[PDB]
């Protein structure tokens, strides 16, 4: 009946897509480590600016406050 | 000949195997006088003997 | 990471076989990912893979 | 704006100096307004404009984010001819500017409706336009920035940028702030982390401490740290996941090159539109409603009410259909309400895959115009003609974007219930943000 | 597939029930021009020619 012709997009759209995480390729262990590491420095240098940033918060309100 | 024998179809087929020019990292190597393939055939101008 | 034939030399011809078939289905691999496109890494493990096969028959015999 | 011969570490210098103008209208509050009662229209929507409260860039993105899409619309019926010659090219960035005044204008008139900026009479309309006029001052050193960076001085595009240090700085207050909130129960400082330090001083107990290490509902919770780096590993494996089509010049032998795509075929515009759709269905719901109400059709798009949440309370979609769209509070809450729960799922997945299947073809990164550009690039694959390269192309791309859609939604919806901090669609956008700035820093 | 000028038509589809625990309706071998053997295997109707070549590597 219609349920079949229902069900077919979503039956080939996971056959098609398991098949692509079949082929796609996937981070080698050290690669893993090696991307972690970066995204880790990027992710300490922009919470150094940022707690750069929210500490001079704490001076310019109180500024602001006052004045 | 369509018609021919096996020895015959390798020695043609290692022929043309032979037949391409040399890779561009070649030249620019060290120890290096080579410039350019001079063993290269053409089917109309040498007739590969046989 | 690196098969070497000092530690292969005690072990009995069973699994020496079962050992030869493993680096052969990978040297498949490898192989077939040569073909469709793979990393310069995969590439280069052929090598290696080759080498560790004639390691284990070297040994085998 | 002109274009000069730039370096890395002058463009990287750049990028600072830029960010910094960003960071001091980010920083300073504003002055002027004597108005804080509801300052609750959306959570969310708020995120997407990378708007503020109280600071000189609360203006947001809007127009920014608009007036491109405006220029794209014209030039699809072809309505006007966008500059093809320097002259002309030195106008639209401008008169995009001037068009965004009149954008602020838009907004002048949404702030005294909403009652957020105050009433219409009490302000006034000269104090109104007071207030408008600075607000655009702070919205234009970020347009005239746009202007510099869209002719290439600024790196990429300066719109990542504002979310990327608006959406993380917000993570980065919860995790450490020294700041300290007392409800007489104990001395804990706002950062989750010096909560934890205070409360082991406040409680000789290991067993309280770990019961508050576990909980800590008011303040952010620690669990909720931990979480946070737990979900970026996991997006940071899903954003790894690629497709090597095996690439080769035309010309050369024995050259081989890989065509990367990647799961994320559509890196960001999936979520930050559908960030957008989540954020506007309630956004309109809860304004419409409150100028207009008692109508059975604006109850049936929502109902408003504010629950306090470790913080100021946040005007819930309590009623109508956005509410089964709306997000499952508590797990206890997707316990006593599945229906809205799931249903806050499927839309969202939906959605995602949706425009991430649209945006594919809208912009022209589909399997036919990606092969057209490796012919243009003198590009083939091994033993194909182009019309296989279509074909090869087609065998993933659709696929690839779906998948992607699905993906990031899943990883989104398991974010939001590991509690982690902050919202998922935010931690989709920093993610992705700081990766385009990552490909183009290992580039150099 | 690619193999060398030695395999016979049953020796292929020996080597392929083997490694890809597939079966074969058939084998068609040819020898190419520059040397090596290419070798069409037809499997049975019940297995797709798709998942397999999935399962291979190659899609
Ligand atoms: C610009 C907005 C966006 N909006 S919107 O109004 O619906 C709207 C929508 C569409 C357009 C085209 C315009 C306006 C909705 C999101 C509101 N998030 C809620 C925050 C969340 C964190 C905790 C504080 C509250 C704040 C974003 C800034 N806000 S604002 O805080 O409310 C504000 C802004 C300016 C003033 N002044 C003094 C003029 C006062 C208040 C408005
Ligand atoms: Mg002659």
């Amino acid at each position: 009946d219609q349920v079949m012709q229902f069900v077919e997009p979503s039956r080939q759209f996971v056959k098609d897509s398991i098949r692509l995480v079949k082929r796609c390729t996937k981070p080698d262990r050290k690669e893993f480590q090696k991307i972690a590491m970066a995204t880790a420095i990027g992710f300490a240098i922009m919470g150094f600016i940022g707690f750069f940033v929210k500490l001079i918060h704490i001076p310019i309100n109180n500024i602001i406050v006052g004045g | 000949s369509s018609h021919k024998t096996f020895r015959i179809k390798r020695f043609l087929a290692k022929k043309q195997k032979q037949n391409r020019p040399i890779p561009q990292w070649i030249w620019m190597k060290t120890g290096n006088k080579i410039r350019y393939n001079s063993k290269r055939r053409h089917w109309r101008r040498t007739k590969l003997g046989l | 990471a690196k098969i070497k034939a000092r530690d292969l030399r005690g072990k009995k011809k069973e699994e020496l076989l079962k050992q030869l078939d493993d680096l052969k289905v990978e040297l498949s691999q490898l192989r077939v990912a040569k073909v469709t496109g793979g990393a310069a890494s995969k590439l280069s493990k052929i090598r290696v893979v080759r080498k560790s096969i004639a390691r284990v028959l070297t040994v085998i015999n | 704006k002109p274009e000069r011969k730039i370096q890395f570490k002058e463009k990287v210098l750049w990028t600072a100096i830029t960010l910094f103008i960003f960071l001091v209208c980010c920083q300073i509050p504003l002055f002027g307004i004597m108005s804080s009662d509801s300052a609750d229209p959306f959570y969310w929507m708020r995120v997407i404009l990378a708007s503020n409260r109280g600071t000189l860039m609360e203006l947001g993105i809007s127009p920014i984010v608009t007036s491109g899409l405006i220029m794209q619309l014209l030039a699809g019926a072809k309505i006007i001819e966008v500059g093809d010659t320097p002259k002309d090219r030195a106008l639209f960035n401008g008169a995009q500017k001037l068009f965004g005044m009149i954008i602020t204008i838009g907004q002048s008139i949404v702030y005294v409706m909403t009652g957020m900026y105050g009433d219409p009479s009490e302000m006034g309309a000269g104090i109104c336009l007071l207030i408008t006029i600075q607000l655009f001052v702070a919205g234009l050193i970020v347009l005239l920035l746009d202007e510099l960076l869209q002719k290439g001085y600024g790196l990429g595009s300066g719109i990542s940028l504002f979310i990327a240090t608006n959406i993380c700085e917000t993570i980065v207050w919860k995790a450490f702030s020294p700041t300290t909130v007392n409800t007489g129960r104990g001395m804990e400082f706002e950062g989750a982390i010096i909560a934890l330090f205070h409360l082991l001083a406040t409680r000789t107990d290991k067993v309280r401490a770990l019961r508050e290490a576990f909980y800590r509902q008011n303040l952010p919770n620690l669990m909720n740290l931990i979480a946070t780096i737990f979900v970026f590993a996991v997006v940071i494996y899903f954003q790894g996941f690629r497709v090597d089509l095996p690439i080769k010049s035309a010309r050369y032998r024995g050259q081989y090159n890989t065509y990367p795509i990647k799961l994320f075929y559509t890196s960001n515009i999936p979520i930050i539109l559908q960030s957008a759709l989540v954020s506007n269905l309630y956004v309109i719901s809860q304004m419409l409603s409150a100028r207009f109400s008692g109508n059975l059709l604006v109850s049936l798009l929502g109902t408003w009410s504010d629950t306090s949440s470790g913080g100021p309370a946040r005007a819930y979609p309590v009623g109508g259909l956005c509410h089964y769209l709306s997000p499952p509070e508590s797990f206890g809450s997707v316990l006593e309400d599945p229906v809205h729960a799931v249903v806050y799922i499927v839309f969202m997945l939906g959605s995602c895959a949706f425009f991430s299947k649209t945006w594919i073809e809208v912009s022209g990164s589909s399997a036919k115009d990606v092969a057209k550009q490796l012919k243009e690039q003198q590009m083939v694959m091994r033993g194909h003609r182009e019309t296989s390269m279509v074909h090869e192309l087609n065998r993933y791309i659709p696929t690839a974007a779906a998948f992607g859609g699905l993906c990031i939604g899943a990883l989104s919806v398991l974010a939001d219930f590991l509690g982690a901090i902050g919202s998922g669609t935010g931690i989709l956008l920093a993610v992705t943000i700081i990766y385009q700035y990552f490909e183009i820093f290992v580039k150099e | 597939f690619i193999v060398d000028v030695k395999a016979n038509k049953h020796q292929i589809k020996q080597a392929v029930k083997k490694l890809y625990d597939i079966d074969v309706a058939k084998v068609n071998t040819l020898i190419r021009p520059d040397g090596e053997k290419k070798a069409y295997v037809r499997l049975a109707p019940d297995y797709d020619a798709l998942d397999v070549a999935n399962k291979i590597g190659i899609i």
